[PDB]
């Protein structure tokens, strides 16, 4: 009943009032850059430390697959390509929904229960034009970066399995053959995908932490929430995109 | 008009525990009024809901004339800036500091002059008291300093009808006192009308000048501090000094007392 | 809603309502406004709110920058009850 | 021994921020003593260390003779089975409801036969009073049935030193007042020596047979309710009845005042 | 100064009184069963419709790699030992630590601020024994048993890609080589990197709600710690564990 | 620490601490304990706590099970003082 399509319908309801209103700009700008150095800049280390083991893992793990078939100068063709086509918007939304698509709601939620929110709607500035959407576009905008920091130093990571611990391919890796993998269709799709991304997760990330019963135990719960929702509606859109992305 | 605040007769429901019932209060202009009742019975829904935030089921609340509820929900904000909630607990914004966390309904509205703002903030801190807190951060003053900074920051705009949600609660008295001076000092320096929702009687009904008493789902009793300390009513005498057993139970409803503890007695 | 003020020689005449809002065309020509300002009459001032104190605090300031005793004449009762209420020191005020 | 517990002379630092200083206490048996200051002055940690889950830095607190500090840290587990500290907030485990909420020392340390300690539960509870909650949830109470039934659970095993961490906080005049005849009933039933550590005076001098009143870093003044009352001191006449403004700052230490508003005066 | 030793040091020692002590058994079995269902049985729909997705987009998304090499019956050797081998143990490990272990300290880290902790330390049972040590074997005799479902599940939906979505292979993809792939050594492997992933995330799950800040802002801050030690620490495990597992 | 019972024929001379530790060595055998019970007299019992009062309570009601107008002797002032604090009703502790 209450998820069945009222939960749904506020949680429309609180972005359709989030976004498209006044269009003040020089008001939001100075709290814009603030939400995305908490929500994107600080939560750099968690894409960057955690871009280069998983990339590491794939060159090394892929290492060990094409050595088998003796291509080991596909590497980049079989490592870039795949952290840029699937584990990149992916890997790097996870951390990114663990990093700010949970202490968002675990600060925003916080709001509603400490009543800064209430308070601020109180005084004439409405509190989701001017709290809800400095974060949403922080998230939106900071998401798809996000994705390509973590592609351009998970490729670090595998050159450095693929180069430096074994001397194998230098040029031969990505100099001769990413050229037919750095196409423009491939950054555009893996873009897509992480704009999508961040719309869902960014969303039901500040939609708890809106819809949340304001207590201690309400806000850990929603955090929670937010993590559970984050990932599911990721991998599901992210296998409906890749569905029709590819399945052509 | 006599009165600054109407609340004819509001039914508040909230799904299926209904919060108010048809109840009626006049909060008049320059009279630091007070409402009183048990905790947690919804009066912070009560003052909520004279902010507009949440609307009543079936009520006229009309401050100042025009309805609460009848309003453009921007005109709500235009009327919305003759009032601030003082919200227990602070509400301070844990990013900005204190200065800042003033400074920020004006900011919001007036076209004020940053030097001039600066010193309009300073002031008010003064005026609370945490001046030479404005540099501190929310998430390091006091429980108590937090909600002065937060009275500090909710006089601007001169309010003019500023309700206090049981803000000297879990209070020791010198804050306690201090709280209840810095809030009738305002009514007796401003024109404000405090409404003060609380449930610490002997620390309200001190400056409290027009309180209400409410009972589960009404109001029982009103008038003045003298005339409802004198108040021969049950519901209402019980709450007045908390004579812990009468017609609020002290004790909750159960079964016989006898095969409780003798399961197949 | 208004606001009018005109330097008498001495007397700084100003009159109106003095809050955040009708402040701010007053408050830029400051200088010339207390160009030679001996004392300033807030004698038709409708109302007075909290800016309205801050800024007659810097015109003293300035009414004090050249160098010179100024007093204010006129006054009302909620200005200098403010003044108690903002704890206002006798020396910035008079 | 006269006293039940001597906290003689502690000094606690709790690193850069000296918490106690050479503090001395003497709570006796059967006396149910009261300990009040300055809100978050950490009176809460004083409790939390006559519980030993907290070392004083320099001192020699005693409980019924020996050190809480020298203990076996089992031995400390043995003598603590004579303790039980009240918590605000309830402390109620979320998990199990009230009934099992209540049981939880029992089954914990009796060799209690089921229908047995359930009766024993059952009786508890009306002791409290909340025994219709039962099978209530602890997330479902409210902020005083909370502490209601946190208190009977305390009650088990009687305790003999049940301390009070300022339950009576944030609390209607009604629940208030069910609480402080309900600790005051307990020691003038059984021979438990509640320590209320609290801040809300009107109502712990009610019961309270002989309070402590500490500064900033030290204790000021002890004795009995009335002969507190009368006391003349700046520190102590201050906290009792809040007068706002003393020896305790009401105004936040600030420069000046006059550049603050003349930034370049 | 204080990460730099004392933090490290107080987690291991908040840990070696958890588990060795008294062995009382008839006690925390009710514990155990409970601690199990919330966050192992309860969090089953986080693995079990997360699972299927990451499946799937690895089968469709495998599917149009070797298909580019024609090679469609190694589909199962290319995406059942995928998951098996690597996706499993951390795509399960980074969903755990959301559902489980974030829900964790934002369960006991609210215990220590609503004093619940303090109070159960009031009583003569101590809290280590008798709430973290039920958490902790809850978790690292759920993870594993998670990993497990994750990958049934994932090979289950990588069918239905390559299987239902491609009629293409019907028992040459799984009845045929998985022979080839379902050796012990692989789930010995697999079960190796999901007990450690276990062990290091139901660890720093539950030292934070140990070691926070007991305040609103303290449980909600350390939630999102662990969601990010729980998966930095996650990835840099798997990184070093399959570098030692398979770079002999 | 000790606890020794008799049944006395009509009198059910009880003896000892009564706790809830000593408790159980009686909790058992309760029936044969009020066989032919018609009283209880609690003379010799040094002090009382909650179980034992529980005990007791259950003890009554075997009293009354068979069916049997039981009586309490020698009580004590602190278990009538719990009875009153237990807020226990006349018609099971009597």
């Amino acid at each position: 009943g209450i998820k069945t399509l009222r939960t749904f319908g506020r949680a429309g309801l609180m972005l359709f009032n989030a976004l498209v209103g006044k269009p003040e700009f020089r008001k939001h700008a100075p709290l814009l850059v603030r939400q995305l150095y908490n929500v994107g800049v600080l939560s750099m280390l968690i894409i960057v430390v955690s871009g280069v083991f998983i990339g590491m893992v794939l060159g090394l793990q892929g290492y060990l697959v094409l050595t088998t078939y003796s291509a080991e100068t596909s590497l980049g063709m079989l490592v870039a390509l795949s952290l840029l086509r699937e584990l990149g918007p992916v890997v790097a939304a996870l951390l990114f929904a663990g990093r700010a698509g949970s202490a968002l709601t675990a600060e925003i939620g916080l709001m509603r229960a400490t009543e800064q929110l209430s308070s601020m709607e109180m005084m004439a500035v409405d509190p989701l034009r001017r709290v809800i959407s400095p974060r949403f576009w922080a998230g939106v905008i900071s998401l798809p970066l996000l994705t390509v920091i973590f592609v351009a130093v998970g490729i670090w990571g595998g050159s450095l399995v693929g180069v430096s611990w074994k001397g194998i391919d230098s040029g031969f890796f990505w100099s001769a053959m990413q050229n037919a993998v750095d196409w423009r269709m491939d950054l555009v799709n893996c873009l897509i995908k992480s704009v999508v991304f961040a719309i869902t997760v960014t969303w039901i990330s500040l939609f708890n932490g809106y819809d949340a019963i304001p207590t201690s135990a309400g806000i850990s719960r929603a955090t929670t929430r937010t993590v559970v929702h984050s990932s599911l509606a990721v991998l599901g859109l992210d296998f409906v995109l890749t569905a029709l992305m590819f399945g052509n | 008009v006599a009165n600054l605040v109407d609340m004819r007769d509001v039914s508040f429901t909230r799904g299926n525990r209904c919060i108010f019932d048809n109840i009626s209060l006049t909060v008049p202009r320059g009279k630091i009024t007070a409402i009183m009742g048990p905790s947690g019975i919804g009066k912070t829904t009560l003052l909520r809901l004279i902010g507009g935030q949440i609307a009543p089921d079936h009520g006229e609340i009309l401050f100042d004339g025009e309805n609460i509820p009848a309003m453009s929900r921007s005109r709500l904000y235009t009327v919305r800036k003759r009032m601030s909630m003082l919200f227990q607990s602070g509400a301070l914004f844990t990013d900005m500091n204190v200065f800042d966390n003033v400074a920020y309904p004006l900011r919001e509205h007036t076209q004020l002059p940053a030097p001039l703002l600066h010193s309009t903030v300073m002031m008010k801190l003064e005026a609370v008291g945490l001046r030479g807190a404005a540099k501190l951060m929310p998430s390091e003053l006091s429980g108590g300093m937090a909600r002065r900074a937060a009275l500090a920051r909710a006089i601007a705009l001169e309010p003019d009808l500023i309700m206090f949600d049981e803000p000297f609660v879990g209070q020791d008295p010198i804050t306690m006192g201090v709280l209840v001076k810095l809030i009738s000092e305002l009514n007796s320096a401003l024109g404000v009308t405090c409404v003060v929702v609380s449930h610490d009687v002997p620390e309200v009904l001190s400056i409290a000048d027009h309180a209400w008493i409410l009972a589960d789902k009404k109001i029982v009793a009103h008038g003045s501090a003298q005339a409802l300390q004198a108040n021969p009513d049950p519901r209402v005498r019980q709450f007045l000094d908390g004579i812990a057993d009468g017609p609020v139970p002290f004790r909750y409803p159960a079964g016989d007392y006898h095969a409780d503890l003798l399961p197949g007695s | 809603e208004s606001l009018s003020w005109m330097q008498t020689g001495d007397t700084l005449a100003l009159s109106g309502e003095l809050d955040q809002d009708v402040l701010l065309p007053l408050w830029e020509m400051r200088e010339e406004a207390v160009k030679g300002i001996t004392c300033i009459d807030l004698s038709r001032v409708s109302r007075v709110d909290t800016g309205g104190l801050a800024l007659l605090l810097h015109l003293i300031d300035l009414a004090k920058k050249q160098g010179n005793n100024v007093t204010l004449q006129g006054v009302n009762d909620k200005v200098y009850t403010l003044a108690k209420l903002y704890n206002l020191p006798a020396d910035v005020l008079p």
